[PDB]
């Protein structure tokens, strides 16, 4: 045939087509990760214990400052559409949902 | 057996099959119970798309086993 | 072409673009309208993140059509 280029390859070739593939392939990656991390950190705890964490006495404040406050202030208040609380995907989940989920207009001009 | 399906919104489905089941036949699960069309549904494993008419015994699935669904859209 | 882009606070910005035009230009656009930066502004369309080298016409984004604005938010 005279074909062989840009149609025969659409979707299982480049992910730009479909983010929905190039997500779908980053998902799987980040859960080898979690149990290359859960079991690279399990190791390294059970070795801190020998020369790691050799210290008699308390200093875990530091990280619970850390913690507690952006504990309550990532979730406490919630009773407005605050946008500094939701993230460049939050805030896109937000946008995204009223763009195919937020056509009530009626019958002038809608996507 | 029972498998789970993560979707692109931080949801998992847990539907009961079988190995001998077909992957058509969980895409009709899964548009039953959430709406969404078959031809429409990708079920990828291990970062491979699994064919209509394979099992899920053919990719080696077992129980308690996570998918990736995948939505397939012909515009952008 | 007149487009409008609307915020999230509730405020819709009349764009002149034209369909060869890309994101990051427009982005441009609306930092001398508003008085932002162009990295602290996304273009979301149809549940779908615009690409800074990508252009209007490659998301067949038309005249009068309505452009969600986020703002880019990291650490620093």
């Amino acid at each position: 045939m005279l074909g062989l280029g840009a149609s025969d390859f659409e979707f299982g070739v480049d992910p730009s087509a479909d983010p929905e593939l190039a997500l779908a392939l980053r998902v799987s990656m980040e859960e080898q990760r979690q149990r290359q991390e859960e079991e690279a950190r399990r190791a390294a705890a059970a070795s801190a214990a020998e020369a790691g964490i050799a210290t008699t006495g308390t200093e875990d404040s530091d990280d619970a400052l850390l913690k507690m406050t952006i504990s309550q202030q990532e979730f406490g208040r919630t009773g407005l559409p605050d946008l500094s609380s939701m993230t460049e995907e939050e805030q896109i989940a937000y946008a995204m949902q009223m763009s195919l989920q937020g056509a009530e207009f009626g019958q002038a001009e809608s996507a | 057996m029972q498998i789970f399906v993560k979707t692109l919104t931080g949801k998992t489905i847990t539907l009961e099959v079988e190995p001998s089941d077909t992957i058509e036949n969980v895409k009709a699960k899964i548009q039953d119970k959430e709406g969404i069309p078959p031809d429409q549904q990708r079920l990828i494993f291990a970062g491979k798309q699994l064919e209509d008419g394979r099992t899920l015994s053919d990719y080696n699935i077992q129980k308690e086993s996570t998918l990736h669904l995948v939505l397939r859209l012909r515009g952008g």
